[PDB]
């Protein structure tokens, strides 16, 4: 069973901000 | 022998507490709490939100 | 050749020596300091008294950092509106004046 | 119960009032040290302040602890303070202020209606004393006892920005303030002003009398000025930065002016046209026994 | 519900009326750039008691993230006791002071 | 005051009598330590809001 | 060389400005200790690596 490289790097998730109709405070 | 009491588990009381949301307030963080601690402080949290 | 490389060999030698040449990660990436008095990015303090040095002003790179952000979307959607009224009569306005 | 010190309750290693400068404790008069001022062509001239109002708010009877301390400090400092002339808080003080009255006002702030007895609380005569003239902060809003939000702030500015002589004349320069200071500063001011405990000095200033009273003014004048500086950036008409040889200076521009500004703004606190009465009412009340 | 003047001053002596009070604490702050309201905003009817009697808790929400918003309302410290069994087994609440 | 007479009267004969119902002993490990402080080793499945 | 302006220059005009994500508050009790004592109360659900 032959030994394999491989690689990965960190992905991308930058959503655009989203809109939320809820409120946190008075 | 005569049923003189109602024999019974889990017991509802007299009082209990009534509760007005307003429904536009939500913190947007959200709590991770261990599912014991759910399981005993839970029914608090769910109605006190 | 190896100047990008930050972290080398992550597998053990016999369950506790380092293989020879295995490179932990430099101690910036992980410093997170803290915003000078004016903003700028800081690595903490080395010694208790001095002061920590900004993360700009050195080349070490460091992967963790305060970002400060709104809390949530700045645009609510209230854009402003105006009340607009024309001058009554077209001759009797006063150009003169500046 | 706690028995009030010759000296006022400030005395007490429990009450000091402390301010975060960069982050760093310091008393406020070591923040009023850096404060620098630029005068201008206009000229404050503090005008008489008018007698307060005789008329207390009924006091009638309410549910609940009402938190006049919170209450008091978030009006005049807290961000974008709410209901701040809501009456049943007052109520409650002068209910505070009848003669034999089972509530009590305790080191935490709160009024109780019961006699609670775990929790530490002001003497009752002093509290009356408190109560007798700040319950009148429950008529801010009322048309008749409104104060005047603009001539009071000349006073703010001579007991902020006035030198001796500029205060025993009783006018002075408008001036500019400007100081060294770190992003927020406004704000994290008056952070550290709202946690103040400022009912101690409330109550020290009402119920004490004579050379003790005198010697309080002397010694807590820092405290008095520094919630007024909170208070005049709240009403400054403008507030910016220069950078000054990588310094930053904040200045705001003009103390001692209001500008009945009320919409928010990224600089400072800023007053609704009700914590504008209220403000005003708390600072007539407040000089009026500044100055006896 | 909608109570004109009318059915208030001629209500039948012993029927129960039932009225409603807004509890507008949790009202959130206006737009800044909303229209301005030119008229005003006016109430007639008003309680001669306290009303919230049976009100425990008020307005669960925070205000700045730290400081408590005016008027909410804290549990009092009796919602919490369970304290013991008196020496007859009569319910009692906790001790005050410890002696 | 009729509703009065019914609330006296229903409490005055209330005949429950309370039998134990589905327990719960967590470990202390799984439960944050508040709820440590106050839970007493065991507690009905059905605590109701406190 | 091109690409190092485009770098700068796309570094120049970078006109991002961020908004809170998701977030989760867990409880101390669910994190291993050392993960305690980096944690500051909350953070965002997308952690990248560190």
């Amino acid at each position: 069973k032959i030994a394999t490289a491989s690689s990965a790097r960190q992905a991308d998730v930058e959503k655009p901000a989203d809109v939320t109709f809820t409120i946190e405070n008075v | 022998l005569s049923d003189d009491f109602k024999q019974i588990s889990d017991p509802k009381g007299y009082l209990t507490y009534s509760v007005k949301y307003e429904d536009q307030f939500t913190k947007k963080d959200k709590l991770r709490a261990s599912e014991a601690d759910d399981r005993i402080v839970g029914p608090t949290v769910n109605l006190f939100k | 050749i190896s100047v990008a490389r930050s972290m080398r060999a992550i597998v053990n030698h016999n369950e506790v020596d380092r293989p020879r040449g295995a490179v932990a990660p430099s101690s910036y990436e992980m410093d997170t300091g803290t915003l000078s008095r004016n903003g700028d990015l800081l690595y903490s303090p080395v010694a208790n008294g001095q002061v920590g040095i900004p993360k700009l002003e050195v080349d070490h790179i460091s992967f963790s950092n305060v970002v400060s952000m709104m809390t949530a979307n700045i645009r609510t959607g209230d854009d402003m509106a105006v009340e607009r009224v024309n001058p009554d009569d077209v001759r009797a306005i006063n150009i003169r004046n500046a | 119960m706690l028995q009030q010190p010759t000296g006022g309750y400030t005395t007490l290693e429990q009450f000091a009032f402390t301010i975060r400068n960069d982050g760093t404790n310091a008393t406020p008069t070591q923040f009023l040290q850096l404060l620098s001022y630029e005068a201008t062509e206009n000229e404050l001239v503090k005008k008489t302040i008018p007698t307060p109002e005789t008329h207390l708010p009924s006091a009638r009877n309410v549910p609940g602890n009402v938190y006049i301390e919170d209450a008091i400090t978030q009006a005049l400092f807290g961000i974008s303070a709410q209901n701040v002339n809501a009456h049943g808080y007052f109520s409650r003080l002068s209910a505070l202020a009848l003669p034999n009255t089972s509530a009590r006002l305790g080191l935490d702030g709160v009024i109780y209606n019961s006699e609670t007895i775990n929790i530490p609380f002001y003497d009752p005569a002093a509290v009356a004393n408190f109560a007798a003239t700040y319950a009148k902060l429950g008529n801010a809003s009322t048309p008749r006892y409104r104060a005047d939000m603009i001539d009071i702030y000349a006073h703010v500015g001579l007991e902020l920005a006035g030198t001796d002589a500029e205060r025993a004349a009783g006018v002075m320069p408008v001036k500019r303030a400007k100081f060294d200071s770190w992003e927020g500063s406004l704000i994290s001011l008056s952070r550290d002003v709202v946690n103040w405990k400022i009912l101690a000095f409330l109550i020290d200033l009402c119920s004490l009398e004579g050379e003790a009273l005198r010697a309080f003014k002397t010694r807590n004048r820092d405290v008095f000025r520094m919630m007024l500086f909170i208070m005049s950036t709240a009403v400054a008409a403008n507030v910016v930065n220069r950078k000054v040889t990588k310094r930053v200076d904040r200045v705001l521009e003009y103390i001692g002016v209001n500008s009945m500004r009320t919409a928010g703004r990224t600089a400072t606190i800023t007053y609704d046209l009700s914590r504008h009465e209220f403000a005003a009412k708390f600072l007539q009340l407040t000089f009026t026994r500044w100055n006896a | 519900q909608h109570v004109d003047a009318e059915s208030i001053m001629t209500a039948p002596k012993g029927k129960l009326f039932h009225l409603q009070f807004m509890d507008g604490l949790l009202r959130p702050e206006p737009s800044a750039f909303d229209p301005p309201a030119s008229g005003e905003d006016m109430r007639l009817i008003y309680p001669l008691q306290p009303i919230s009697v049976a009100r425990s808790m008020r307005a669960i929400v925070n205000h700045n993230e730290v400081d408590r918003p005016r008027g909410a309302v804290a549990p009092s410290s009796y919602e919490m006791d369970t304290g013991t069994l008196s020496r007859n087994g009569d319910l009692l609440y906790s001790p005050v002071a410890n002696g | 005051v009729s509703g009065l007479l019914m609330v006296l009267f229903k409490v005055m004969t209330d005949n429950r009598l309370v039998i134990v119902g589905e327990t719960t002993t967590p470990m202390s490990n799984t439960l944050s330590t508040v709820v440590n402080n106050v839970l007493r080793t065991t507690y009905h499945n059905n605590v109701g809001v406190n």
